[PDB]
């Protein structure tokens, strides 16, 4: 220690400056946690953590392909009808041909006229209707080629229906109103009113009775300040919405800035409506993820009329930053990376729930919802108002509709909810008395008692003449505040739209309310109470159906074969015997392992999305999750499927319940897993630096040949010495020495298509000496060779041979790199001297699988084509097969195509950018299931995989000759 | 994408289709990612599939098609599966590096069965149904042992 | 607060806000808090709340009108709350 | 300098740690700062203050 | 290239991947020298890729997707695939020689 | 390639710490991944770059050479070019040999 400290006094080496810099950063850690957590006692965790930011631009996602969802909904519609889903002209297919309409145009239309004269009217009573109705909308969509799109909503209105059963349960449900069937209908009601509302050629305006309340109005405000029902805006009012209801109301050229739209909510329906009328949204969620995406794109295929543009934002609207953040990128211009948009209408219905938060509980959670709901909201508008008045905008103002409650604290236990709303009606005055009014106009909604606890008691307080509405009436309501006659109205000065259905008109309803829900609650349980007893007391006095279960039956799914008079009508007449079947080629099997499992499983996560009984019990079997067990467990006999880890007995309607998590986020395209790539961590990319040794190192013991070995690369830069005492050598490396130190880089490729984790050979019965020697390419090959002569029915490959010569049989699939894990082997793991087998070589050819199918189970010695074609080597497998079967030297063949996914050939396409970013995508916003969009504007790359694929084709004589299914002829 | 979507379009004009009459397009790299050469073979499984079955996968992905696809009128892009009444035939396109174009034409097994007799398919089919049952008692056995 | 519109409602707003509206119904909340937790039902504080007879007329004053107009509430939540017992709400309208 | 490595080695001693303990101090100061200015941006000057 | 001096680090062109590919010296002949749109086959057989490449052309001319074919075979020799074919024992031991 | 002198590396585990050497500041931080708390990386404040030093325990590659036996192959005649038959030095460092 003390020679230390003299030569670091000579040296002028500060030994406690490390130390003294850390104590003085440890202090301001300090000083700055301590802020921090003043700040968390003060606003609250809640508060704090609820205003991160959520916006950004890349993430925004644009929808405007209606020109392509109106062809897709057309066929879905003339599929349905065909099939006999739809038998009738239900309001849902009045809304898709509304929707149709809305999206029609010249080459629509010439979709549609092909597809139903095409039509065969002779196949059944199906095929008629769908001609008939398809003529119909044709001759309906051609009136409308140039009309603007129109939001009609044609949905049967529901009121409230909660039923008391005899043993206490409460059922709602949505039953059609019996009065009201149509939306004319639902106008006419609303502007008639009922008892209640009354106080001391012809539009629907002229029914309103006289000195009566609309359950629909507007209001104007007195000279006094105070807001009052008045004639002229009311009829005005029900006059748009009657004109809505029947012609449809068009929202062209209008561009809305919609928040708290989500699924179940008022927002929702409104910007449905929106699509409908062909207006651009920019719909905010706080929720963006791949279900809201996938949501909203649903909505917009579905809705979205020509001209319209769904811009999915992500966006906190309890931050000012995320506010800012996104009116600057709805106004900025395109060049810029925004949207070069001006809103039209401003809708910020976004709020978060809040129960049973009275004065003495308001806390962060009710602080961050007073934000999010009154002043983030006036940011917003100030925000509007401040783009507008920077690019000189004065005549062409934002509405913003106001989300209003008719009632402020009247239930209470809302926390901050009532001053909310209460505060918002601030800016009717606010709109005269200060300088915004050119920019932005107010409206604001009083939303009545909607219907999405609140529900079993809108049947009761509709019985004293309140009128409840749904959803999708309160989204008509206040879409026809959006009509041009209301917009006008608002530019002319701020409007009170009471849409609350004479709610207010009820004495004491807070506890009318209370009532109701009492009422409800106390009949239920005591009708419950009651039929358990009664039922007790039978049970005790007279004293004391089995359930059948799915279990997994795994098809083959063989080709349907249909009777000979069906299948003959099809075809012409004149092709019994015109062609030659030994020249006709037929895929009689096929087969492949990839991501989703085998061809089975991958095909029905296809179609259908998920995964059957069958195929996630194939699934579970693939990824070794569940494995069969038949004998003695745990004393007891089972037989049937158990858990492979824990042992356990597993039933197939468990093995849903228990794997379908694992097996979707372990299955299809997601992260790269190094277990399943020999420990390749994209995030860490091994690599090794040359440098130039600046000291000798010190000896390291080493073997003879080894030290030998190091001489002779280094000449005179190393020394290598024995030592007598055991006969080693130490290596002593000199200045100027080359080095190789391990350096790790950070690959932005992180997502890859794999084979489902626990995928093995062992599994499909191949011997652990196979797959020790093989490729894991090559023992996907296997696989999927198996499985494509098990589709095509040849358990034993020998049986071919019962039929053709071993000359007769060949394989024409390849691969279009191969084994990569082989070249990597020689090429990186014998340079760094690691074991690896002496046979490497010969099993890294592209025509070693081939090879090795042949010599495991063929035995055929026909004719023998591995082709490459990179993406194509598997159309070019069946090219070549099909011309050595046309050629007859094959009569069956073996084609397909096969790869591996490896850490060097994802790195070398990276390079390339010819793969996706994945870091790009997460920037984005994009999920790895919603990495690989074919077809798409934002697609910017390939998603890389893995597996193979095979296929069996032989001669259609041949294919008949043995009986084996056809699935395709090529 | 836009390079094959052309392609079929000038391919669909030039055989002189039906307008109004386009190609429904199947992507199935959007669920199953891209293979280096598995590729054509997955996708003419998916074809095998979907002309046996009637049913046209949707590229759930396609959350919003190119506008520059919109151009090619022959060409559809759905988003959703179609129960579709039957597929005739299935054109499988791929384009591998080095230039490999590569097509093929898959058609609906049925056509075949035309073009034999009554009596030849019926013990066609006694065939077929016996080979399905053993391969299913094969596969099954394989599949627990 | 003066000359701040709609557009510069900020940092200064929002602290208003929150010490005219926010933070009184904090304060009201803690007394009733306190009164509970000691089992006072028979001795209400007289909540004399400041309200403007504007809300909104002058403009330019931030969010002051919103504070003042979001106070009425309380006159509801006395009515719809398990606080009418520890707290009573007399809204005084403070003229010119 | 190469003596002094030579005795530090000897006595197990780390001249490096304080170095390495000040680093891993500086960058917690500056994620505490980074959410410091968050919350700046976000509720204000005035209203932190 | 891509195997060993990427791992190394050493500059190694960004697209060594398409210039590995055995099709690559075909699809370089075609669109250097050719300029033709018709089959392409290419074969991989060890050495008996040529014959595979023969009888590739041959048959492809005979079903008429072409009438002109550019068949035969090509390998190179390089460290890695000298030494594991002396790891295979299958070349001939030049000490022993 | 000289197969009398094949190039390999053998992994060893470092005993000492290694002399600091100055590296870029991308360089080091890819150190500092790969080790892990077996590297010490610290800028210099004097020019910017940084300094690596790797402790005791560290992976490192040091280049051996391997006698393989297999000293003659048959090659294309030395001083073969495709410049001769005319193919351009773009082409030439595009494509393989
Ligand atoms: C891929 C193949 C392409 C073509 C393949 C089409 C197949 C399939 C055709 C359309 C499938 C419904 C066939 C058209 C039927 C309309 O064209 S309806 C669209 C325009 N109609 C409207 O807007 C009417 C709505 N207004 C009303 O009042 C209706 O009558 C309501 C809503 C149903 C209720 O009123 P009520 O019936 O009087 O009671």
């Amino acid at each position: 220690r003390q020679q230390l400290q003299v030569l670091a006094r000579y040296l002028k080496m500060d030994l406690d400056n490390g130390e003294r810099k850390f104590l003085k950063e440890k202090d301001t850690v300090a000083e700055l946690q301590a802020q921090l957590d003043y700040l968390n006692a003060e606003l609250g965790e809640f508060f704090v953590n609820g205003v991160a930011t959520s916006f950004s631009r890349k993430k925004a996602r644009t929808f405007d392909s209606s020109w392509n969802w109106a062809k897709q909904s057309l066929l879905s519609l003339y599929f349905e009808i065909i099939h006999g889903v739809l038998k009738n002209v239900d309001r849902e297919v009045v809304s898709e041909a509304i929707n149709i309409m809305n999206r029609s145009n010249d080459a629509l239309i010439k979709f549609m006229e092909y597809h139903i004269s095409n039509t065969d009217e002779t196949k059944g009573e199906n095929y008629q209707l769908v001609k008939t109705l398809g003529e119909q909308l044709i001759e309906n969509c051609k009136q409308v080629l140039d009309v603007d799109p129109v939001y009609k909503d044609v949905a049967k209105p529901t009121g409230p229906k909660t039923a008391i059963d005899k043993n206490g349960n409460i059922t709602y449900s949505e039953e059609p109103r019996e009065k009201v069937r149509k939306l004319s209908q639902y106008v006419q009601e609303m502007a008639l009113g009922g008892p209640i509302t009354k106080e001391s050629s012809k539009t629907v305006s002229s029914t309103i009775p006289r000195e009566t309340i609309p359950f629909l109005h507007l209001r104007k405000k007195t000279p006094a300040g105070d807001w009052k029902y008045d004639r002229q805006l009311s009829s005005l009012f029900l006059d748009g919405l009657e004109k809505a209801a029947f012609n449809g109301v068009t929202f062209k050229d209008k561009y809305v800035l919609i928040t708290g739209a989500g699924k179940g909510s008022i927002g929702a329906e409104v910007l449905q409506g929106l699509l409908q009328g062909g207006a651009k949204v920019v719909v905010t969620t706080s929720r963006f993820s791949k279900q809201v995406t996938d949501y909203y794109q649903s909505i917009y295929a579905k809705y979205g009329a020509k001209g319209s543009t769904l811009i999915v934002v992500p966006f906190n609207q309890g931050s000012k930053q995320d506010v800012e953040a996104l009116i600057e990128f709805i106004y900025d211009t395109e060049k810029n990376g925004g949207l070069g948009w001006d809103l039209d209408a401003i809708i910020p219905f976004a709020a978060i729930p809040e129960q049973g938060i009275e004065l003495e509980h308001i806390d962060s959670k009710s602080e961050f919802a007073h934000r999010i709901m009154l002043t983030n909201i006036l940011r917003m508008m100030g925000c509007v108002k401040k783009q507008k008045s920077a690019r000189g905008i004065e005549t062409r103002p934002a509405q913003v509709i106001l989300p209003m409650s008719p009632n402020h604290g009247t239930f209470g236990g809302d926390g901050m909810y009532s001053e909310s709303k209460l505060s918002l009606e601030t800016l009717f005055n606010r709109w005269h008395s200060e300088s915004w009014a050119n920019q932005l106009t107010v409206c604001g909604a009083i939303i009545g008692w909607t219907r999405g606890a609140n529900n079993i008691i809108a049947e009761g307080i509709e019985k004293m003449g309140v009128r409840t509405f749904s959803q999708k009436e309160m989204a008509f309501n206040l879409l026809g505040l959006l009509t041009p006659e209301v917009v006008e109205l608002c530019q002319k000065s701020p409007v009170m739209a009471d849409l609350n259905g004479g709610l207010q008109f009820v004495p004491e309803l807070k506890e009318f309310t209370a009532k109701l829900r009492k009422e409800l609650v106390e009949t239920s349980e005591v009708r419950k109470a009651v039929s358990i007893e009664t039922a007790l007391e039978h049970k005790v006095v007279n004293g004391n159906q089995v359930e059948i279960q799915p279990r997994a039956n795994i098809q083959l799914d063989f080709p349907e074969l249909k009777p000979y008079k069906q299948v003959k009508q099809i075809a012409p007449a004149e092709l019994e015997g015109l062609l030659d079947l030994e020249r006709v080629i037929v895929v009689t099997g096929f087969a492949e392992v990839g991501p989703w499992g085998s061809a089975r499983t991958r095909w029905e996560m296809e179609a259908f999305g998920e995964f059957s009984l069958e195929g996630c019990v194939e699934m579970a079997w693939i990824m070794g999750f569940i494995s069969y067990h038949n004998g003695n467990l745990k004393g007891r006999p089972y037989t049937g499927w158990v858990d492979s880890k824990t042992k356990e007995p597993v039933d197939d309607k468990d093995v849903k319940a228990k794997y379908e998590t694992s097996i979707l986020e372990h299955s299809g395209i997601r992260l790269i897993e190094p277990e399943l790539f020999n420990g390749y961590n994209p995030e860490k990319k091994e690599m090794i630096q040359e440098v130039i040794v600046e000291e000798d190192l010190e000896p390291f013991e080493a073997s003879k040949e080894t030290a030998e070995q190091f001489k002779h690369q280094h000449g005179d830069k190393v020394d290598i010495f024995e030592i007598p005492e055991t006969g080693e050598y130490s290596v002593k490396l000199l200045k100027g020495a080359t080095l190789y130190i391990p350096k790790a880089l950070r690959f932005d490729r992180l997502v890859a298509g794999q084979i489902p984790t626990g995928w093995n050979a062992k599994t499909y019965g191949i011997s652990d000496d196979i797959i020790s020697q093989v490729d894991p390419i090559t023992l996907f090959v296997l696989v999927s060779v198996v499985e494509a002569f098990i589709a095509s029915g040849i358990t034993d490959p020998y049986e071919m041979y019962k039929y053709v010569h071993v000359s007769e049989v060949g394989n024409c699939s390849g691969s279009g790199m191969g084994g990569v894990s082989a070249l990597r082997g020689m090429f990186k793991d014998r340079f760094k001297d690691e074991p690896v087998q002496n046979d490497i070589l010969q099993e890294s050819f592209i025509n070693t699988m081939s090879a090795w199918v042949n010599m495991l189970l063929i035995s055929s010695s026909g004719p023998i084509k591995t082709p490459v074609g990179a993406c194509a080597t598997s159309v070019e497998s069946v090219d070549i097969g099909v011309e050595t079967i046309l050629s007859g030297k094959a009569r069956i063949c073996i084609v397909g195509g096969y790869d591996d996914f490896q850490e060097e050939g994802s790195f070398e396409f990276g390079n390339m950018k010819a793969t996706s970013n994945t870091l790009e995508e997460f920037e984005h916003g994009r999920t790895p299931a919603e990495m690989s969009r074919p077809a798409t504007t934002t697609r910017n790359g390939f998603m890389e995989a893995q597996g193979a694929g095979i296929q069996i084709i032989m001669q259609a004589d041949l294919a008949l000759k043995m009986g084996v299914p056809i699935y395709g002829i090529v | 994408d836009k390079n094959e979507s052309a392609t079929i379009n000038e391919m669909m004009k030039h055989l002189g289709r039906s307008e109004g009459n386009p190609v429904i397009g199947v992507f199935q790299k959007f669920l199953t990612g891209h293979p280096k050469g598995a590729a054509g073979a997955w996708m003419m499984n998916g074809a095998l599939q979907i002309l046996n079955s009637g049913i046209i996968p949707g590229n759930r992905n396609a959350d919003n098609v190119d506008k520059i696809l919109e151009q090619f009128e022959y060409v559809l892009y759905p988003s959703k599966t179609l129960k579709t009444d039957g597929v005739r035939a299935v054109s499988i396109t791929s384009f591998g590096f080095g230039q490999k174009g590569g097509q093929a034409i898959v058609v609906h097994p049925d056509y075949l069965y035309g073009a034999i007799t009554e009596d030849r398919y019926n013990e066609y089919v006694a065939k077929v149904s016996a080979r399905e049952k053993s391969a299913y008692k094969f596969f099954h056995n394989g599949m627990i042992y």
